[PDB]
């Protein structure tokens, strides 16, 4: 699986950041691209996951729904908008595969990543 | 894929006096050194049979089907491939498919939308090759599927010395389609008319197809 | 900040077995599986170990892992210079109802 | 992997002999109750057509599988006819289907314009407009997605595990039979007055080696008296020789 | 017809409750107890209805499982087991003889009751 | 929570006639008779009116009940000291295929 | 009756057929599977009534 991701972006607090993770080599209708952000020189921080169908997405307790995800099966792209920005949001955002068996949970293969500095 | 070839050349049909051919085993029974009287569907002795010759010839006439037919072909090139027992060929009425290309004898009744005149004849100009496997376009609701070993075929197309003679009789009784077959690659003469002598027609197979048949087409290469 | 705690740096000579330790909670590590991931500097993180017993990518046989209660151990043998990388421990927890990752260990290899 | 409940597949069973022993042998098969026919006598019957519908349902939705049942899954996803002939088999698949993290594979109908007739097929998942004004474009107010994903987590209690269900629907000898039960196995006995029943050919007598030759097609030999005298054993191509005691 | 139920039971939530009511001076084979939930100072609520013969039973429409039936004709006793206990389970079990008609349906009498605190 | 809608509390002096109304659905009240139960506090429940037209064991004929459409009303003419009781409506339901019950109404004796 | 009668029962499983006017009655479990079972209803053997 190849996880094409948008370039590095720098954005002020409250400006919001739109990150796009692309899909290739596989249909996107039944596969999910879970999202996690890693602070530079620090451990990974779970963000969540979105299902292309129906549109239900699972987030983390810290976010409290502040972030939104859009995933359409035809475009084969996952779009993540943080909405709220801060110095702690400065991190590299990595999108990973979700093993197999309808390929929904867990993190199997991370993407190249996108560094957001706030 | 088919092509609207048209440009059909046609000749008047011939007629021959079937002397004795057309006798099969009446049932699944063995008897020895006895004479048995059986009332069944047969081909009358010294009857009149329709003779068709195809050379520069595009002749695949639709044949009115009626409770069993007798089909005897003399050839060497094995142009005669199979038959389609379909009443509409428009993919709304389930249609037969009796095709044995090289080794697969596919048998299926399904909604088939065939071409104007399904021919497997045209491929790569003069050089012989299998073609038009896409006789129909769609197969939506197929009920029965069957596959079996091929008959004694002839590779590609060979002209001259039509030693092969394949004689079949088809019937459909009580929803059972029975085919009774004989294959004699022994014709030491020029083709002309039918040969003389006896020939037992052993039954070949029987399938519970069930569908009624009123007309059909003879698929040839 | 991370629920799972990892050492900040690990160093060792090449060819030496190095252990990386991760500590969490019973509802996080002691209840379900732990997972060790290896991220090469500047590259995508790659799952080194999963389900506490096997390796997802058919990674070499020298990268073993174990889970004892709330503790997770990743034993690496035949250390090589290319092994210097980020190592992260993650687990699913019902208290937060999802995956949570560790603080990361910077495995370094000396001369 | 089985098909979704809303995307149930109908598999053709024909031109074969169905042995229910393994169907009757696997331990996790618990919900095995049959209505039209006795469940212990499916191995000695002939059926012209059989259908297979394989899918996974939750435990709280197993009750809705019986014919004529009305509910949530039984009204908007899949319904069985009131005169359903056959039965279904349900068994646990928590270890297999449900991931360690839990699978969200199966989607079931939530909002539908009207109830569905038994065995009907619908694949379109167009959004359902809740309000009077039609909703088009994207989901939102007065229009919600009629599909919800099943959550099968290992921590879920009994009744929330993925329980695979296969539906067996068939007629009762209403056409030339294609599926028949295996025939009973008995050994051949030579030179002894027996009540042989070769392929239903009932008779009595002693059977010896027959020097008469059968063509590979021919099956039964008949005499001048017009009765059977030689039969071909299905297991052994050797030709027997029927003669009265 | 006298029905004798068990005494006050206190159970930890998520545990299992075993409660039985006995048949006295009657044909237990031709009598059935359909258990009824009863919250104190609150409306009744049917749980299940069983028969001693064969052991067939029907449970609450809301709960596919939750409560399991058992019946012993030799001891003329009916046993009810409840699983996944919750705070809402603090109520009473009343059993119930089944009116007439070989006593397989409807309600005529009730056992002293079994108060349970969860 | 009860499908059958009963009032939660009621009052009545001795000697007067009071009605209690429970309403449900057409599949369980319009298609089936309702059954009225009485239950002295601290004691097992009994049956007061059944089949809407009879009393099971010679119960005081002063008690009565009526059913119309999807509604039912228990009328008692003869209030007395120990009439303080919880009163319940019960009826078979085809949609739930089970006996649906009311929320219970307490009839008290006023001073 | 409204509540649903269940007093009348009829056999489903039996060893074989029975001659006319058989007047004997058993609650014994019926073994249908090859492996014998005893006690109460279990796998491969179910109640014949
Ligand atoms: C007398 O008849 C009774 C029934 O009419 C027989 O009891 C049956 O016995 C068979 C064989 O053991 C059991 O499978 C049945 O379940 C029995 N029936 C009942 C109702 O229990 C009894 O065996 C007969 N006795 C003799 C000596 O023939
Ligand atoms: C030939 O043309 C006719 C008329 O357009 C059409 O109906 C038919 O399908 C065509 N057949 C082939 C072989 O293309
Ligand atoms: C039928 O056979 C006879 C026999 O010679 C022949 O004279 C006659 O022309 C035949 N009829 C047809 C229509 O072929
Ligand atoms: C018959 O089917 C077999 C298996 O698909 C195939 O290998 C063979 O080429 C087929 N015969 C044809 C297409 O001539
Ligand atoms: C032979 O047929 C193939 C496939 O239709 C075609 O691509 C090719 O051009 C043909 N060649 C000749 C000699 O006509």
């Amino acid at each position: 699986v190849q996880l094409v991701q948008s370039g590095a972006e720098v954005k002020k607090p409250g400006s919001s950041v739109k990150v796009s993770c692309k899909a290739s080599g596989d249909t996107f209708s039944s596969y999910t691209f879970s999202w996690v952000r890693q602070a530079p020189g620090q451990g990974l921080e779970w963000m969540g996951r979105s299902i292309p169908i129906v549109g239900k997405a699972i987030y983390a307790q810290e976010f409290q729904g502040r972030v939104t995800i859009s995933a359409d099966r035809s475009t084969t792209t996952v779009y993540m908008e943080l909405s709220s920005l801060r110095s702690d949001d400065t991190a590299v955002y990595y999108c990973a595969r979700d093993q197999s068996g309808f390929d929904f949970f867990y993190y199997d293969h991370w993407g190249q990543g996108t560094l957001v500095a706030v | 894929q088919c092509v609207n070839l048209t440009t059909r050349t046609q000749l008047p049909p011939a007629y021959t006096n079937s002397f004795t051919r057309g006798v099969y085993y009446p049932d699944k029974v063995f008897r020895s050194s006895v004479l048995h009287s059986t009332q069944d569907l047969f081909l009358p002795f010294f009857s009149n049979v329709t003779w068709f010759h195809v050379i520069k010839r595009f002749d695949n006439p639709v044949l009115p089907f009626n409770d069993g037919v007798y089909f005897a072909s003399i050839e060497k090139s094995n142009i005669i491939r199979g038959w389609i027992f379909g009443t509409t060929l428009d993919s709304k009425t389930q249609s037969l498919l009796i095709v044995n290309n090289a080794t697969n004898v596919v048998i299926k009744v399904c909604e088939f939308q065939f071409c104007n005149d399904p021919f497997l004849d045209h491929k790569n100009n003069k050089s012989w090759m299998e073609s038009e496997f896409r006789v129909y376009s769609s197969a939506n609701n197929c009920t029965f599927e069957y596959v079996s070993q091929p008959f004694l075929m002839d590779l590609e197309g060979k002209q001259g010395n039509f030693k092969n003679l394949r004689e079949f009789v088809f019937k459909n009784i009580d929803g059972y389609f029975k085919i009774y077959s004989k294959h004699t690659p022994i014709l030491v003469r020029e083709p002309e008319d039918l040969p003389q002598g006896f020939s037992a027609l052993e039954p070949l197979v029987d399938l519970p197809i069930g569908i009624n048949i009123t007309r059909f087409q003879t698929l040839l290469a | 900040q991370s629920v799972l705690t990892q050492p900040p740096s690990a160093s060792g000579t090449p060819g030496q077995r190095v252990t990386i330790s991760c500590s969490g909670s019973g509802s996080n590590i002691g209840s379900n599986t732990i997972n060790w991931y290896q991220q090469l500097p500047g590259t995508a993180p790659k799952v080194l170990i999963y389900r506490n017993n096997e390796r997802p990518s058919g990674v070499p046989d020298r990268f073993s892992g174990s889970k004892s209660g709330t503790s997770a151990s990743l034993t690496i043998s035949g250390l090589q210079s290319e092994d210097e990388a980020y190592y992260h421990c993650a687990a699913w927890d019902d208290s937060l109802n999802g995956p949570v990752f560790g603080g990361g260990t910077k495995l370094t290899v000396l001369g | 992997r089985f098909a979704s409940v809303y995307a149930w597949n109908r598999k053709r069973i024909s031109n074969c002999v169905a042995d229910y022993s393994v169907l009757y042998n696997l331990a996790p098969f618990f919900t095995f109750k049959c209505y039209g026919v006795s469940p212990t006598k499916l191995n000695d019957l002939c059926f012209t057509n059989v259908y297979a519908d394989s899918f996974v349902i939750r435990g709280d939705e197993v009750r809705q599988i019986a014919p004529g049942q009305t509910g949530n899954i039984a009204d908007y996803n899949y319904k069985l006819p009131d005169d359903f002939t056959g039965c279904v088999i349900a068994w646990n698949s928590n270890k297999l289907d449900s991931k360690v993290s839990g699978n969200y594979n199966y989607l079931y109908r939530l909002f539908r314009k009207s109830n569905l007739k038994p065995f009907e097929r619908d694949i379109s998942t167009e959004i359902y407009q809740a309000g009077n004004k039609p909703c088009n474009g994207v989901a939102g107010f007065n229009c919600y997605f009629p599909l919800r994903s099943y959550s099968f987590r290992p921590t879920y209690g009994v009744g929330h595990q993925p329980y695979r269900v296969v539906v067996l629907s068939f007629e009762l000898l209403h056409a030339p039979a294609t599926v028949c039960g295996p025939k009973k196995s008995t050994n051949l006995v030579k030179n002894k007055c027996v009540n042989f029943n070769f392929n239903g050919l009932k008779g009595t007598g002693v059977l010896t080696e027959s020097n008469k030759k059968f063509l590979p097609f021919q099956q039964f030999g008949r005499d001048i008296a017009d009765t059977t005298d030689a039969v071909r054993d299905p297991q052994t191509l050797e030709i027997l020789d029927i003669t009265p005691c």
